């Protein structure tokens, strides 16, 4: 009625909210204890299928109290079904999705992420978005991509679903303890950093590295969050000066920033498969003892039937 | 009662595994695999229950008695905003807790397994295995039992959401000037003749003897603001 257009159009000044951030992963990676130490609790409790966490930005700034949902997903397949649960065409334009790389175990980790990038592509269409909004997004994320400042390409963004992304990988600090127990190279760890800085690029994303152990990035996780869902202002350079933690604005990799990674590493072309030079590692538990089964009746009387038969 | 139905089935195994009969083991493995069916189906029954109980319209029954804490929600005045003392969001993580409640007391017990004596796998229990965390793709209907409960607080949230929502529509009573009325009804019907119609019908939810809006377990109680 009359009301509604009365009352709304005498609005204030405020901040914008309802903004869904969300969370695939694979499942183990700590990405409950990731999700709950960044929003200050230490850690939650885990479960199974999605789960909610209310993250609470203060901007001291304009001294204002906001909410974003941090809306975790189990890792298993079988519960993907739920995450129609997780983003609607009305929270679509305003969702920021990152992914857990638990670097404890790089064996899983493209995989992983590739298994994120059919999952959502899948559920981004059987939602059957209309396809001037799609593009007009898609768009809007390139320019912003674009205007990086502290770019275009044959495979820059090549395949994207126009939100901003993240590769967050947490547990870095196991990097030292593999390292050293698995006699994990150091042109490996390049490798692998080259490979998702080129997988990142082909989705638009800004990859950082953490560890809760070293509460390292934390900080700027937070940071990098608040100004790529809010618009914040943010200052913190392209920090990828040192491999132990690294983080990528979303712009500011290059290719040829890529191909200054490639040069340091010349064992193994990187143009390989993935799991090609990485080291599976190799199961540890037994195969369970064989059935002992026992002869029954039946054929064990035919046998001796023969085996009088034969007398 | 699903612990100590378990451990006594544990003591009654290791008993078995007293004496020396072949293929323990894999007779244990089978038993464990018959426990996660039966034990998914009961889960399946209990989570229906949850849903019906959170949804309102709800001496072994299958699903059980559900009981979710009243989430209580208050809508404070101070620096003349409209609050909420728990935020909106706080009204949907507090449901998830209970509804994972009611998935731990069913899918925390301890699995039965055949370790007791045999130490072969000399291995720290695994989580995914030690806690018996399967159950849920055990699920006799399908996931769709979890598509329900979360459509429940989907729901269940949502709209109310939407009842704060019109609660802050009143923001406007202290800031909002008069003038911006007047200018844009001067001279209507003959002054307003409408918005002093469709005001009266506003003076819903409110000006009612009702002090809390009770809504399943989620109320929200407009007391500091009511007078």
């Amino acid at each position: 009625s009359s009301i509604l257009s009365e009352v709304s159009t005498r609005a204030r000044s405020k901040l914008p909210s309802g903004k869904n951030i969300l969370v695939f992963g694979e499942d183990g990676s700590g990405k409950t204890t990731l999700m709950t130490k960044l929003q200050g609790a230490e850690h939650g409790k885990k479960g199974r299928g999605l789960e909610y966490l209310y993250l609470s930005v203060h901007d001291e700034d304009r001294d204002d109290h906001t909410r974003c949902n941090v809306w975790i997903l189990d890792g298993d397949l079988y519960h993907k079904g739920l995450l129609k649960f997780a983003v609607s065409a009305e929270s679509l334009p305003e969702t920021l999705v990152i992914f857990v790389a638990d670097m404890s175990r790089p064996w899983t980790v493209m995989e992983s992420l590739q298994k994120w990038a059919s999952v959502l592509r899948e559920h981004i269409d059987k939602m059957k978005i209309p396809p001037e909004k799609m593009r007009e997004l898609e768009r809007k994320f390139v320019k912003d991509f674009q205007d990086y400042m502290e770019p275009l390409g044959d495979n820059v963004l090549t395949h994207n679903l126009g939100i901003p992304v993240l590769v967050v990988c947490t547990k870095c600090d196991a990097v030292s303890v593999l390292e050293k127990e698995h006699d994990y190279r150091d042109e490996h760890l390049d490798f692998i950093q080259s490979h998702l800085r080129r997988f990142c690029l082909q989705y638009g994303a800004a990859l950082i590295y953490t560890s809760v152990k070293e509460e390292k990035n934390l900080d700027l996780l937070y940071k990098y969050i608040v100004h790529k869902t809010y618009g914040f202002h943010f200052t913190t350079p392209a920090l990828v000066v040192e491999k132990d933690a690294v983080f990528i604005p979303a712009g500011w990799d290059n290719e040829k920033k890529i191909a200054i990674l490639h040069e340091n590493f010349t064992t193994v072309k990187p143009e390989d498969a993935y799991e090609d030079f990485i080291v599976k590692p190799p199961v540890r538990k037994l195969v369970h003892d064989k059935e002992l089964a026992a002869e029954d009746e039946q054929v064990f009387l035919m046998k001796q039937q023969s085996l009088l038969a034969k007398q | 009662t699903f612990s100590e139905i378990l451990n006594r089935v544990q003591k009654a195994v290791d008993d078995l595994n007293l004496h020396s009969y072949s293929n323990l083991p894999i007779w244990v493995n089978k038993l464990d695999m018959e426990i996660e069916r039966i034990l998914g189906v009961r889960l399946q029954a209990g989570l229906r229950a949850w849903t019906q109980v959170l949804l309102g319209q709800a001496s072994h029954k299958p699903g059980g008695e559900p009981k979710i804490k009243n989430v209580v929600h208050e809508l404070r005045i101070t620096n003349q905003v409209i609050y909420l003392n728990p935020p909106i969001e706080e009204c949907r993580y507090k449901l998830y807790q209970e509804m994972f409640a009611w998935k731990m007391v069913v899918l925390s017990l301890p699995r039965i397994q055949s370790q007791r004596y045999q130490v072969g796998v000399h291995y720290e229990l695994t989580e995914e295995e030690k806690f018996y965390r399967n159950a849920l793709t055990r699920m006799p209907d399908g996931p769709v039992a979890l598509e329900e409960s979360y459509s429940a607080v989907m729901g269940i949230v949502s709209e109310v959401e939407q009842y704060v929502k019109v609660w802050l529509q009143y923001q406007c009573l202290w800031d909002m000037q008069a003038e911006n009325i007047y200018n844009r009804l001067g001279e209507d019907l003959n002054k307003w003749q409408a918005l002093l119609v469709q005001i009266r019908k506003a003076r819903g939810t409110f000006d009612n003897a009702e002090t809390k809006k009770e809504f399943g377990p989620v109320v929200i109680d407009y007391g500091k603001v009511q007078s």
